């Protein structure tokens, strides 16, 4: 229970809200984005996979 | 106390004799951690034989395995009392209301 | 007389000694693991959330 | 009845109320529920059940 | 055991006959002590402390 | 009494970029009030280089397709900021990639030599298809702070310029990642204490043990004024060599000898700076020369 | 010693604002987007534990062997007396150990004022309740210890810190050393006329009175420079 609803909050899109197509290379730019203010989870934009 | 309680709270603790409640009320001449005594004070008994109560207040002995059990003053000197109200309070019991 | 140069000894005679673990209705052979120990200055005993 | 209660309380009308962590003293990102819950210790304790 | 019969007349003797059966706070528990009680058997010597 | 200081620092590098910190005696919290407030530096607060601004020949507006290149122009802002920029002493760097023909146009493909270092030769940044492609761009860069998106850049434009300027988020940091942990730390005297594991993951600006460095020290820069209870160099000094005014060939010995400031000019004697490869006579009487007249010397300390 | 590159910006101490004895407002203007926020959590956290603190350890009462007795003409039983101590609000001037002692006679609460005043030990609440003495031939004398430290310290922390305290009549008491109960702090953008992004970190706190925030703030920050003095080299 606990861990699930976690990473459920670290999925699950939402519509434009502090988000847009800033994209970067690769999963490392959202974690020196999202801290802090940079500009949220569930933020609907493409990045570099590898 | 209980800050969202049922209003049920004060008639346990008063109906079990963990606290002790005043016999015939009237005020209170004198209390201490160690006992209390109050003077009856209106239409004692019917012969005019020593107006007074005194109650003890059972203090610092162990429960049935293995909680502490003791009772403490809770009026002041010089209190009006009327029959009925907590003199004494005991374990989990705050003025009346059963506190656990 | 906890001497304290015994727990620095009891760290080494656990460091790869399992210890293995059990909760009351053993339904499956999953109610027993085995698992290594980790000392925690406490009176309660700690589990892995995953099992 | 209750939420009047909040009223003449000066306290938001909800019950829940914005936390911050103390650890990162970040806030976190949904408002909480906060408040006033009764609790006891009951029987059971460790220091006879170990 | 021939061993300790030779242990005691090395570290002088005092073999005692008595034993112990003192009675002991159980480990793990620790506190004050508020109260003694003794009860002696009707028709022997009260002690000192009793 | 007082207060206790770490003692076991363990240094695993991963890579010279990627590498771990831990430090087993800390207080209690101490694990946190370190680790949150080094984070917060790392992650935004920290000097640095990237790419802030792009000039490509022909697409102007709507971020359109340059002819006979692989990737579109969204696809070429994205590798720019992924440069490992480290300047000599310039807060204002424009450079220019001209090259043609089929395959991959590297960094290495981009007017180098020489205040300007780039760490990866091997980034890839276009890839062109047919044999009478060519790219041309100037790209400018700036010494900055933080990571400053496109989107405050353009919304608060008090006066910027025309068209051609495309606008890329300031990577204006060396830190790629940084994270702690907390690992109650086993000392024989109490329980309850902490020690910090710092993971942290940079590109070539600076390595790990400078970062955590300069982290910290730009922390104790602050709360200066209120510790209960040196000093001060020049500011010409703080100046590049490009502020002397002398001739191209004794720009470029100040450039290939590493002396990036007139503070280190001036502090090196003639001895080594005779020396100095293509370095003569005519090289040094200019050396002096520009030196006297702003009232300072040659090789003080 | 070259070099190398540098920045702007350091803070600075501004108008401390004293709202009672307890509860003050400091304030730092010159501050970024940035440290404002950087700063306020991690200095909330150091003054909220690790500040020093003055708190009864120690008391001996005359008459009284066990902490779980009474006396005749006290209303509170001797637990409830230890937890009176507990909270109390000294500042002591320049010792880590000060034996103060209190006698007071006569039907009446004993207050904090009835102490055996010391110069060295200034009472911050005079009108704190202690005890209520309710016989007129009731009298109470008792040597309490009050001492310097930080961190809660309880009673079970200090037995084995025994070394021979044989002496029955001691109670000892736990510690609740930290003066410092609730610790804010606001963001609050700042209005400098120049660099239009500063931020002033304004720290709302309140405090049982034994230390000024002056001090407060500056212990507190310095054991972050301690702190952070092995982090410099490796």
């Amino acid at each position: 229970q606990d861990v699930v609803l976690g990473l459920y909050y670290m999925t699950r899109d939402c519509v434009n809200a502090k988000g847009e197509g800033m994209v970067l290379t690769g999963p490392k730019e959202a974690e020196r984005l999202y801290r802090s203010g940079l500009a949220s989870l569930h933020a609907r934009v493409k990045v570099r996979i590898t | 106390k209980p800050l969202v309680g049922t209003g049920m709270e004060r008639a346990v603790a008063v109906d079990s004799g963990v606290t002790a409640v005043a016999k015939r009320g009237g005020v209170v001449q004198y209390v201490d951690a160690s006992r209390i005594v109050i003077k009856v004070n209106e239409d004692e008994m019917y012969p005019g034989e020593a107006g007074i109560d005194i109650y003890n207040l059972t203090k610092y002995t162990r429960s049935n395995q293995n909680t502490c059990i003791n009772q403490m003053p809770c009026v002041s000197l010089g209190e009006p009392v009327e029959r009925g109200d907590v003199l004494a309070d005991g374990p989990s019991t705050d003025l009346g209301e059963l506190a656990l | 007389r906890e001497e304290a140069v015994v727990w620095d000894i009891l760290d080494e005679v656990i460091r790869e000694h399992p210890v293995l673990l059990n909760r009351a209705p053993t339904l499956h052979r999953l109610g027993i693991q085995a698992f290594e120990p980790v000392l925690i200055e406490g009176k309660a005993i700690q589990l892995h959330p995953l099992v | 009845e209750i939420k009047e209660l909040l009223k003449l309380g000066d306290l938001p009308t909800s019950g829940q109320i914005r936390l911050y962590d103390g650890r990162t003293g970040e806030q976190f990102e949904r408002p909480v529920t906060v408040g006033y819950m009764y609790m006891l210790k009951l029987n059971h304790l460790v220091d006879d059940k170990m | 055991t021939p061993e300790e019969k030779l242990l005691r007349a090395i570290f002088g003797e005092k073999a005692s006959d008595v034993k112990d059966s003192s009675l002991r706070v159980p480990n793990g528990v620790s506190g004050t002590v508020i109260d003694v009680q003794v009860f002696t058997r009707d028709g022997v010597e009260k002690d000192k402390r009793a | 009494t007082e207060f206790l200081k770490p003692r076991l620092v363990d240094i695993e590098q991963v890579s010279s970029t990627h590498a771990k910190v831990t430090l087993e005696p800390l207080e209690r919290g101490f694990g946190h009030t370190l680790g949150n407030a080094l984070r917060r530096i790392l992650l935004s607060s920290m000097p640095g280089c990237a790419v802030t601004e792009v000039e490509i020949d022909g697409v102007l507006h709507e971020y359109s397709t340059k002819e006979g290149v692989q990737e579109d122009i969204l696809e070429i802002l994205l590798n720019l900021k992924g440069l490992a920029v480290r300047v000599q002493g310039k807060d204002e760097v424009i450079l220019t990639l001209n090259k043609s023909g089929i395959g991959p146009v590297t960094a290495a493909d981009i007017t180098h030599d020489g205040d300007v270092e780039i760490v990866k030769p091997q980034h890839v940044i276009c890839h062109l298809t047919d044999e009478n492609a060519s790219i041309s761009m100037r790209i400018k860069v700036q010494r900055g702070r933080g990571y400053v998106p496109a989107s405050t850049r353009i919304h608060s434009e008090e006066d910027e310029r025309p068209i051609g300027r495309l606008l890329v988020d300031a990577c204006y940091s060396p830190v790629e990642r940084i994270a702690y942990n907390v690992e109650a730390a086993r000392v024989e005297q109490r329980t309850d204490l902490d020690k910090l594991v710092i993971e942290m993951e940079t590109n070539g600006t600076i390595d790990p043990e400078e970062a955590i460095r300069r982290a910290a020290t730009i922390l104790a820069e602050q709360l200066e004024a209120f510790v209960d209870l040196k000093p001060e160099f020049d500011p010409i000094l703080l100046r590049p060599v490009d502020d002397l005014e002398l001739t191209v060939r004794s720009a470029n010995c100040l450039k290939a000898e590493a002396i990036h400031y007139i503070g280190d000019l001036v502090q090196r004697t003639e001895v080594e700076l005779l020396k100095t490869p293509n370095l003569g006579k005519k090289s040094l009487t200019e050396i002096k020369d520009v030196l006297a007249s702003r009232g300072l010397s040659l090789g003080m300390r």
